[PDB]
């Protein structure tokens, strides 16, 4: 029993909720990034998905920011509301306090906006991970938002189908893109090794990449087509 | 089943709340209006009775709402009072706004609105009563129309709700002269409560009345709820009393 | 079971308790082992953050949160859940400073936390809490320790435990009662606190731990909280090792 | 059981089952088609006729959105009629705003965060429409800083662009031969005669102009909606062509 | 019986009354505590115990006798959570009624408004009862010394002297003797501290243990006033009885 | 002064002897302009009489607003509203609006039926309890008309009697009067028969 | 069944489940009548100490509502004390503007009516534990009694009963009821109708008994005016009961 | 199910509420639109049982929305009796706002849009009620004719029978109806409209209710002496048509 399998105001027997079991499920089902991060850069890269041959492929990084952006593995119509709120945070520390928000700072108030949900009996609650980039004072910072709102900073981090392969990269790796600042080209090829790893029963394709990096020398751009054909 | 809220719809596609009211008149008293040229009758027949019961001094099924129109009550009273206290505040507003008393057809047309609001939205009752309207307005003279608890209104020259409206239907339309008289309605309706009544003897402290007349001090209608000695004069030419 | 009785948190049973309730203490038990330890002249807290792969970033994950600058308050349960209660603890202080221009006495933070999590049950539409919450300080009074209950339940305490491995703590802290009757002093509490999470951390064992250590003192942190970090960190951890072995 | 009851309950695959079960509300409605070329896009549709009585060319299924947009449709008129009454809004706003054309993206997202309520409220989202919207369209327009865009507004989740796509109950088999013939090679002309010689292989009536209506966006032009006799005219050729190949 | 009805306090049952409302008077079992109210002739007296079982639990921060108001002080039996929510709102409305009305709230008034709170809680299936008894204790400048007893239910009735607990039946059989033999109700000394040696000698026998300083906690209402007694005072009191 | 001022008008009612008066001018003007030599000021709601002077527009919204709630109380009561509980009434209804306060001296008049004693009342703006068992008038006459009432009132008269003191004091006072006149009528409430008396004056 | 899951829906036989539990919910009370004379109405119950040491004397069942007019109740206990707040409240509201002094008994029980009403209403909702007696005193209808259902329904009677011993009181009333009583006649009635419910207690210090009769300028609290009209409502104490229970 | 709530479609795409409230519309009275070329004539049957009964103070089954544009409807009366008085206001406030005659295309859009806005909320349920609307604006000497479903659908048709018994009627009007000459007389689609409402009243005339609408904001009703006058030469022609069909079969 599994009559907690309707309330998300009523405890389960474990502690938990179950359906904030299902909607780590929806990252499973959610497409693939890897995130990982150094001193003085930050890159998520991220795969496109498409149905059909005569689909133009899915935007899997939405631009927050000119030094913040972000990318999803889940459920994209969550993705979208909580895009949009964090947004409005970020141009706010840039109107009052002529500021950048911090990576850490931004994350905890999405985290109360999760939990918002959860203690409430309206609307969806989230189903989608999000991989954050910034480059603030204390340098490019990673965070693994769930949809419970923990926030996780770490050096790499992956999530979506079949990431477990990325956190595999990552590990034997850890110290060698440590060691590596100033080089964007350096970091954006380890985020490309990992996701063919991740990934299974595929392969990867010059418009299945979109990597997005910021840094302390590189704005935040977005390089596609023929700027991620000479990293495949 | 269809209970939870009356935002659904049964197989028939109405509610079945729209029947569990109509049910609800079935076990209340009986109700007759009926029409003549030369006054409208209402009668309502008393669901509960005692000789400690005051009901002498007193009713509770006839109520004015303005002092051209009046109704009887078929159904549960605890639904009722509600409900004829905004069918004469709508009066009211007529008498305001427009400086005159309101016709038949809109006033008991709202009524009809508001009860079909409650089935219409919320998960709220449906109200499970039947009023008889008998009002005077200068564009259609005389007016008799009922109120469905569903919320719908129709005109009529005589009617019956209440319990045993099938039995008491046809006794009334059997016995209706054609040009009609408020003495032939008065006299009409004491026979068909009779019937339809469990007591063999009605009797007038059993009785509510009230006759409409325009017809006898001309030129300005007066309506007049019976007091009890005078229901039973009419009791005695009807051979019951 | 069935019949209500944990199915809302209105609804209740005729034992004399809420199974619903009893969901969201077990909740606390699985989190991550935190302490607090109240002295006769501060209080120290200190958190087991468990090191689960070595991705992670060592000392930036923690669950110890200031709340002014003087009163310290760390959780144990679902962590974005502790959190959350420390981001509306955080406004209620707010309000009472501008108000009375003065810094909240640590009982008046109790009584206004556990208003909060009474709320959260008084309503079938609104989830509980499902966190402890360790907190505690210096004020007027002097130094005061508290913890506070996903029931709505709270005491005042000279030591508190909550988590995993807190069936090792509660043992430590008995120690304490009988070693020192003044609960032991600030100073040498912050190494009294390392050595009481490794304890802890054989309850947690096929893993690493990151220890993060947190105190305000009367007169050796100056009636502030700040973080104890650095050069002093390190003799708690050294102290901790040497005497588990 | 108590997953189709509730928008606000997820399943074992993470979703709500309101929003699976407006997909097959698309399926139901009758085929539609629109095809990409770089001359102008051409959207086609599907009627259905039962009744020597209906009157099927006094209503509509392909509506002008702005000035040089035409959207195509599937699915409940009742969650269509909300859709362009709104997008109407979107873009006749964007002329108020700016004083240019509205982007072809952007009319896009409006649409969907539309389609994104599906419940009573929630934060950063006020809710009002409290069902699952069992519409699609195929959004089709120009702007200048791309070109010839169409993109298929999902109800269900985020935007997604093709190149060509079909929706309905005849959606399958023509997606397979869109592939097999489409192409950047292929004239305006030629998008016309391809619309509807797919659009009858999965019509169950024959290929007549009452079950049917061609509409090309050419800037050029304007967005255009077609006369009845120049589609007459195109069953015609399209029979000639096959006849003799 | 249960078909709705248990789950609900907006659903009667068969009797017309809620099953739920009613497993609350069996919620002060579960805290284990007593109390004993006494009025003297002059005072009131609220004694109830303390319960420290654990020595990392100071005996000043575990208590259950409130200060509500100068005047006006409360017991508290049964749950932690329910107790908090009721001394909330008995605090901010006496502070309130206090200067919006400019009169000492009496017993009578708070027990009522409260009682009237709690039965507010009911009817609303949104709300729930409160599960703790209060029993609030005043000398009056309307009555002199009273006890208004308000239960969960939002009953709330007077008492020469009442009980409550688990145990609280052999209490009040206690009491019942002493104030029927005599021919008053209240206890015939003067001076409120020798009324509290009474009272804590009617507890020791009736629930059969010895009581210690740190297992009471007494609240003595005075004439306008109140002050809950610290346990060294309540140990002076305890050896009163046991050394004549 | 104020807009009961500029409109003005007059209504004066009197006490006899287990009887009343209730009189009124026929003119309405709206400032200098005559308006209507025919616009009666008296109304009633069952035996209570209700004057009314002042802005021409309360004179005719008000008269609206009286009869709804005593409509409502004559229903569900199943009596006569009372002139000793309309007094309560007009002067807690004016005072509704005080931010907004309608601009009118009305008079009530009428004889109780629970004990046959006559009631008149007097009110301003926003209305007060005037009691009388004399004379309340009321208008921009109203200064002159409460020393000529005085004046000619003798206590404890007839039916036919307080006929000829109200006549003779609204024959003068409105006439000498700017904003008065232009005809009156004459109500007398015997006991529960009205008899109506037009009284020949001068056009003013 | 689903007939007082909702408050929507009807028996089919009529009514809701709520309304005939809301009445046995009444009959758990203790037992109050009120008898109608042509000079006098007198209103009485019991009152259960449920405790030897409770104080029932502290407060009282009969409860003036308005000077003139005192009601009882039978049912639940926490339910009358809300409802009699706002009976005080909406009194002086309602009519003590309108005629400026406490209303006719006959208007307040249509008030009353209002509130029971819009609990049998709507889900999430329940119907008060009461029916409660009011009786009062005016000039405009005299002497009047009245039952007041939580249904939303409100009957006048000339004398009837609720609570546990109802249906043995309605029988007993019948019988010595008269057309002319006195007062004093109908005390007589009142204590020998109760004490069939309840004996091996009976005495005026468990049984209330009261009276609405003539003005009391003694309980007025000012005299000097020739139109003044105390409280007809009138207590009396447990001496007065005495010596009415020794006269049987 | 999924037909708790309007929150909940079926895995067909469908919604019961709206399924049911198709079944709805056959339970109340009849009625046919036949359009003409100068004329639409929408007609309806008036239910009548009792003597008692009025046909002058009862509602009348066609209600006037405008001077140029009519509704009659079929469904449930009570539910019908909201959605009257609401697009006559709405009738009104276009001419308020605008200031232009009242629009057809546009008030069947807004007439359908008040029952879409409640079938897209979840907390209200719309009625059960399909209309009728047929009409003419000063500024069109053509006729349009339209419909509205209980879902929030608008609908063109020439030619409509809805309600009790509209199918046996349905295939009737197919046959005689031509798109390619709709009945220019006036008379002739007056007698086409009094046939197919004849099939489903049984006997009646005082039980068929006709009225017309022509260009240039001219309404009528139609006396009942006008409806008995059409059967007499509508049972002359189908009885003279039926004893030459066994004639035909007897010259063989």
């Amino acid at each position: 029993r599994n009559n907690y399998d309707g309330d998300t105001v009523t405890f389960s027997p474990t502690g938990r909720l179950f359906q904030v079991e299902y909607a780590l499920e929806a990252i499973k089902q959610g497409s693939v990034t890897v995130g990982l991060r150094s001193n003085t850069h930050a890159v998520l890269v991220a795969l496109k998905r498409n149905a059909d041959e005569l689909s133009s492929y899915q935007k899997k990084i939405i631009k927050c920011d000119e030094h913040m952006g972000l990318s999803l593995a889940g459920l994209a119509p969550d993705a979208r509301v909580l895009s949009n709120y964090l947004r409005q945070q970020c141009n706010y520390s840039s109107l009052v306090f002529n500021r950048k928000l911090a990576v850490e700072r931004a994350g905890h108030l999405l985290c109360d906006k999760a939990q918002k949900n959860t203690q409430s009996y309206g609307g969806r609650p989230y189903g989608v991970g999000l991989l954050i980039i910034g480059y603030d004072k204390s340098g490019a910072h990673l965070l693994e938002f769930q949809p419970s709102g923990n926030v996780t900073e770490l050096y790499g981090t992956a999530i979506g189908a079949r990431s477990q392969g990325a956190k595999t990269y990552l590990e034997r790796t850890l110290d060698t893109f440590i060691k590596i600042d100033g080089n964007p080209d350096e970091l954006i090829k380890a985020g490309v090794e990992a996701i063919s790893q991740s990934l299974r029963d595929e392969s990867l394709t010059v418009d299945n990449l979109s990597i997005a990096i910021v840094g302390k020398d590189t704005p935040f751009t977005i390089y596609d087509g023929e700027a991620v054909a000479k990293y495949i | 089943r269809y209970d939870s809220r009356t935002t659904i719809f049964s197989p028939e596609g109405r509610l079945y709340q729209v029947e569990y009211a109509l049910e609800s008149i079935s076990h209340a008293g009986t109700a007759i209006g009926i029409m003549a040229s030369d006054g409208i009758v209402l009668a309502a027949e008393r669901k509960v009775t005692s000789t400690l019961l005051e009901q002498d001094t007193s009713t509770e099924k006839l109520y004015k709402l303005n002092d051209k129109i009046a109704v009887a009550v078929a159904g549960l009273t605890a639904d009722a009072e509600i409900l004829i206290n905004t069918a004469r505040i709508h009066a009211q507003n007529y008498l305001k706004t427009y400086n005159e008393d309101i016709p038949v057809e809109i006033l008991v047309r709202r009524l009809s609105d508001i009860k079909q609001g409650y089935t219409q939205h919320g998960g709220l009752r449906p109200f499970g009563v039947s009023f008889i309207y008998a009002g005077y307005d200068d564009r259609y003279g005389y007016q008799l129309y009922t109120s469905n608890p569903s919320g719908n209104y129709t005109g009529w020259k005589a009617i019956s709700v209440g319990a045993n409206t099938s039995a008491a239907q046809t006794l009334l339309q059997m016995d209706y002269k054609d040009d009609m008289k408020v003495d032939d309605a008065i006299e009409l309706a004491l026979k068909t409560l009779s019937k339809t009544t469990d007591s063999s003897a009605l009797t007038y402290d059993r009785l509510e009345f009230a006759t409409i007349r325009k017809g006898a001090n001309d030129g300005e209608v007066y309506q007049k709820i019976f007091k009890p000695q005078e229901i039973k004069d009419i009791l005695v030419k009807t051979g019951i009393t | 079971i069935g019949t209500g009785y944990d199915l809302s948190n209105s609804v209740f049973s005729p034992d004399g308790r809420n199974f619903q309730v009893e969901y969201a203490v077990k909740a606390v038990e699985n989190g991550t082992t935190s302490i607090g330890i109240k002295c006769n002249d501060g209080v120290v807290f200190a958190v087991e953050k468990l090191i689960t792969s070595k991705l992670l970033v060592p000392q930036k994950n923690v669950k110890i949160q200031v709340v002014d600058r003087h009163i310290g308050c760390v959780y144990s349960g679902l962590i974005p859940d502790g959190r959350h209660l420390v981001n509306r603890g955080r406004e209620e202080a707010a309000s009472f400073k501008k108000l009375y221009k003065t810094p909240i006495p640590i009982p008046a933070f109790a009584d206004r936390l556990g208003q909060y999590v009474q709320a959260h049950t008084l309503y079938n539409s609104v989830r509980p809490f499902g966190v402890s919450t360790i907190f505690g300080g210096v004020d007027k009074n002097g130094a005061h320790l508290y913890m506070l209950e996903p029931s709505g339940s709270y005491w005042g305490y000279k030591g508190a435990a909550t988590g995993k491995g807190r069936q090792s703590a509660k043992a430590e802290l008995e120690k304490l009662v009988d070693h020192h009757p003044e609960g032991l002093s600030a100073r040498e509490a912050v190494k009294q606190a390392a050595k009481i999470i490794y304890l802890a951390h054989e309850d947690n064992k096929e893993k690493d731990f990151e220890l993060e250590i947190s105190w305000c003192s009367l007169s050796e942190t100056n009636g502030l909280h700040k973080f104890v970090k650095g050069d002093l960190l390190q003799e708690a951890i050294d102290f901790a090792q040497k005497e588990i072995n | 059981s108590e997953y189709d009851r509730g928008v606000s309950t997820f399943s074992p695959e993470g979703r709500l089952f309101q929003v699976e079960y407006s997909l097959e509300a698309i399926k139901l409605g009758s085929t539609a088609i629109g095809i990409a070329t770089k001359e102008g896009v051409v959207l086609g549709v599907e009627k259905r006729a039962t009744s020597p009585l209906l009157e099927s060319d006094s209503i509509e299924k392909i509506v002008e959105i702005d000035r040089h947009i035409g959207c195509a449709m599937s699915g409940l008129t009742a969650d269509a009629r909300s859709m362009i009454e709104h997008a109407r809004t979107a873009a006749v706003t964007h002329n108020l705003y700016y004083d240019e054309d509205i982007n072809v993206e952007s009319l896009t997202q409006s649409v969907c965060d539309l389609a994104l309520r599906f419940g009573e409220g929630a934060s950063g989202e006020e809710r009002l429409m409290s069902r699952p919207f069992g519409v699609a369209l195929l959004i089709a327009g120009h702007d200048a800083d791309d070109g010839y865009q169409l993109f298929h507004a999902e109800p269900s989740g985020t935007f997604y662009r093709y190149n060509a796509k079909a929706i309905g109950s005849g959606s399958e088999g023509a997606q397979a031969e869109l592939l097999n013939e489409w192409h950047s090679s292929l004239t305006l002309k030629e998008a016309e005669l391809l619309v509807l010689k797919i659009l009858k292989q999965v019509m169950e009536e024959k290929l007549d102009e009452n079950n049917a209506q061609l509409s090309c966006i050419t800037k050029q032009d304007g967005f255009k909606i077609y006369d009845n006799e120049k589609t007459a005219e195109l069953i015609k050729e399209l029979k000639e062509k096959e006849a003799a190949e | 019986s249960a078909a709705g009805y248990d789950r609900h306090i907006t659903i009667f049952s068969p009797e017309g009354r809620l099953y739920q409302v009613e497993y609350a008077f069996k919620a002060t079992n579960q805290t284990n505590i007593n109390s004993l109210a006494v009025r003297g002739k002059d005072c009131t007296v609220v004694i109830s115990q303390k319960k420290v079982p654990d020595k990392l639990l100071d005996p000043t921060t575990v208590s259950y006798i409130f200060c509500i108001s100068r005047t006006i002080g409360m017991v508290v039996n049964g749950p932690i959570p329910d107790a908090r929510n009721a001394a909330l709102r008995a605090k901010a409305e006496a502070a309130e009624f206090r200067y919006k009305y400019g009169y000492d709230m009496p017993c009578d008034v708070l027990a009522k408004r409260m009682a009237n709170l709690s039965q507010i809680y009911t009817q609303r299936a949104y709300m729930r009862p409160l599960g703790v008894i209060l029993t609030f204790v005043s000398v009056d400048e309307e009555l002199g010394p009273s006890i208004y007893k308000t239960d969960p239910a939002g009953y709330y009735v007077g008492y020469k002297a009442t009980a409550t607990g688990p145990k609280q039946q052999e209490i009040t059989t206690n009491l019942e003797n002493h104030f029927k033999k005599s021919k008053i109700d209240h206890i015939n000394e003067e001076s409120w501290e020798k009324v509290v040696e009474f009272a804590i000698t009617h507890m020791i026998d009736a629930l059969g243990t010895e009581f210690s300083k740190n297992d009471l906690e007494v609240g003595v209402a005075t004439k306008d006033k109140f002050f809950t007694l610290s346990a060294e005072n309540i140990e002076e009191r305890l050896v009163a009885i046991a050394e004549q | 002064s104020d807009p009961s001022s500029i409109n003005g008008g007059i209504v004066v009612a009197m006490t006899g002897k287990d009887c009343v008066a209730i009189a009124c001018d026929l003119r309405l003007g709206s400032q200098s302009l005559g308006v209507s030599n025919k616009f009666e000021k008296i109304f009633h709601y069952g035996h209570v009489f209700l004057g009314i002077t002042g802005l021409a527009t309360d004179v005719t919204t008000l008269n609206e607003m009286f009869r709804y709630k005593t409509n409502l109380y004559k229903l569900k009561e199943e009596r006569a509203i009372e002139p000793e509980t309309f007094t309560q009434l007009v002067s807690s209804s004016l005072y509704e609006r005080r931010f907004g306060p309608y601009f009118v001296g009305p008079v009530v008049a009428g004889i109780n039926s629970k004990s046959g004693k006559p009631f008149i009342a007097g009110f301003d703006l926003i209305g007060c309890i005037d009691e009388a068992k004399d004379f309340i008038v009321s208008g921009t006459a109203s200064d002159q008309l409460f020393g000529m009432c005085e004046s000619l009132y003798e206590p404890n008269l007839e039916p036919e009697d307080l006929f000829e003191t109200i006549s003779q004091a609204l024959l003068n006072a409105a006439d000498r009067d700017a904003l008065s006149g232009w005809g009156a009528v004459v109500y007398i409430i015997k006991k529960d028969e009205v008899v109506k008396r037009y009284l020949k004056m001068r056009q003013d | 069944d689903r007939y007082s899951f909702s408050l929507t829906t009807f028996s089919p036989s009529g009514k809701l489940g709520q309304i005939d539990y809301a009445l046995t919910a009444v009959k758990q009370g203790v037992t109050s009548l009120g008898i109608k004379a042509t000079n006098g109405v007198v209103i009485a119950t019991e009152k259960k100490s449920s405790s030897p040491l409770a104080m029932s004397e502290t407060l009282s069942k009969v409860s003036l509502l308005t000077p003139d007019i005192g009601a009882v109740y039978s049912g639940m206990g926490p339910d009358y004390r809300v409802l009699v707040d706002k009976s005080r409240k909406v009194a002086h509201t309602s009519y003590k503007r309108i005629y400026g002094e406490y209303p006719p008994t006959k208007l307040l029980v249509s008030e009353v009516a209002k509130i029971m009403q819009e609990a049998t209403q709507s889900g999430g909702v329940r119907p008060f534990g009461v029916s409660l007696l009011i009786a009062g005193h005016d000039e405009f209808n005299g002497f009047s009694l009245y039952q007041v259902d939580p249904s939303g329904s409100y009957f006048p009677w000339k004398a009837t009963a609720i609570g546990k011993g109802s249906v043995a009181a309605k029988t007993f009333l019948e019988k010595r009821w008269n057309d002319e009583l006195e007062l004093e006649d109908a005390i007589h009635i009142a204590l020998l109708t109760l004490k069939e419910s309840v004996e091996g207690e009976f005495n005026g210090d468990t049984i209330e008994l009261a009276i609405i009769g003539d003005e009391n300028p003694d309980l007025l609290g000012y005299t000097g005016i020739p139109t003044d009209k105390g409280p007809r409502f009138r207590k009396l104490t447990s001496q007065e009961i005495n010596d009415r229970l020794e006269a049987l | 199910g999924y037909d708790r709530a309007l929150s909940i479609f079926s895995p067909d795409g469908h919604i019961f509420q709206v399924e049911y409230a198709l079944e709805a519309v056959k339970r109340g009275t009849c009625a046919v639109g036949v359009k003409g070329k100068n004329c639409v004539v929408l007609g309806c049957e008036r239910r009548s049982t009792l003597k008692l009964q009025d046909t002058r103070i009862t509602p009348s089954k066609v209600s006037k929305i405008d001077s140029h544009v009519v509704l009659s409807f079929s469904g449930l009366n009570a539910d019908s009796r909201i959605l009257i008085e609401k697009a006559r206001v709405e009738a009104q406030s276009h001419r308020l706002t605008l200031e232009d005659p009242v629009t057809v295309e546009y008030l069947t859009r807004y007439v359908a849009g008040v029952q879409q806005r409640y079938t897209q909320s979840g907390g209200v349920r719309p009625f059960g009620v399909s209309t009728l609307i047929a009409g003419f604006d000063p500024r069109d000497d053509e006729p349009k004719l339209y419909q509205t479903e209980p879902s929030g659908i608008y609908s063109s048709w020439s030619a409509q029978t809805i309600g009790r018994n509209s199918k046996t009627v349905r295939e009737f009007l197919e046959k005689n109806y031509d798109r390619k000459e709709p009945p220019a007389t006036v008379e002739e689609c007056v007698k086409l409209t009094v046939r197919s409402l004849l099939e489903v009243v049984q006997t009646g005339a005082k039980n068929i209710e006709i009225t017309v609408v022509k260009p240039d904001s001219d309404i009528v009703a139609l006396s009942s002496e006008e409806i008995n006058q059409y059967v007499t030469q509508i049972e002359q022609e189908k009885q003279e048509q039926q004893e030459q069909d066994k004639k035909k079969k007897s010259n063989h």
